């Protein structure tokens, strides 16, 4: 049981790091750019 | 017992109260970092370009 | 400030399964470096699997059954202990 | 200093998603209290005290 337990626990924390990270993606604007509209706003969806 | 119990619920009640707090404040504080990351890129494609 | 062996190898361990596979397909002289690498990659988060799902658990348990025996079994009674038969004494 | 700014955040984070832990932590440790406790109020004798 502390074998699986433990896997999970250092598991989760390397999880909710990338996540927090993600979050602090930033979204681009290829305002600049008029042919990559439809781009930023797939990617901002996305 | 029956008296420690409900003390105890309305304890664990708290308890969530105060993470989604915490969460909240998580939130507003990723949001901040990223605004900050945002304007850096911002910035540093502003004098990348200006040293052309 | 040093680590044991285990703890050395266990981080290893979910540090290989982190390792995100790469697309070098923009790079056209990458392309068999790329599909090795990937390979490796692939082989490694098996090895690290095993050793943790498996081998460090097993490594524990046969430990710990020998800790128990070796805490039972403390010391050896060179003579004859005290109100016992000789037979008594061969056989334990 | 958006760069500092930015460091101070991603740590602060950090330091808030630990907070956020601790209080889930506390949160299921009383759940777990409360189902012990709340069996053992439907249990007459020997299963109460072990509940208990």
């Amino acid at each position: 049981m502390n074998d699986g337990m433990n896997a999970q626990s250092s598991q989760a924390l390397h999880i909710q790091t990338y996540c927090n990270s993600v979050r602090q993606q930033i979204p681009v604007d290829f305002g600049r750019f008029p042919n990559l509209r439809e781009s930023e706003r797939q990617i901002n969806t996305g | 017992l029956g008296m420690v119990s409900d003390k105890a619920k309305e304890y664990q009640e708290v308890s969530a109260n105060t993470r989604r707090t915490i969460g909240s404040l998580n939130d507003k504080l990723i949001i901040d970092s990223n605004n900050y990351q945002l304007i850096v890129v911002n910035l540093n494609n502003v004098v990348n370009g200006n040293n052309g | 400030n040093q680590s044991s062996q285990a703890l050395h190898i266990q981080t290893y361990c979910n540090s290989v399964r982190q390792q995100i596979p790469v697309d070098f397909g923009r790079f056209p002289n990458l392309r068999e470096s790329e599909r090795q690498i990937n390979t490796g990659l692939g082989a490694a988060r098996q090895h690290a699997e095993h050793y943790l799902k498996d081998i460090q658990p097993l490594i524990i348990r046969n430990v710990t059954n020998i800790q128990d025996y070796f805490e039972t079994q403390n010391l050896i009674s060179t003579v004859m202990p005290s109100g016992a038969t000789k037979e008594q004494w061969l056989s334990a | 200093g958006y760069r500092g700014l930015q460091t101070q955040a991603q740590s602060a984070v950090t330091a808030a998603t630990q907070m956020n832990n601790a209080w889930d932590s506390l949160t299921s440790e009383l759940e777990t209290l409360n189902a012990n406790l709340r069996k053992g109020i439907i249990d007459d004798s020997f299963l109460r005290q072990l509940f208990l």
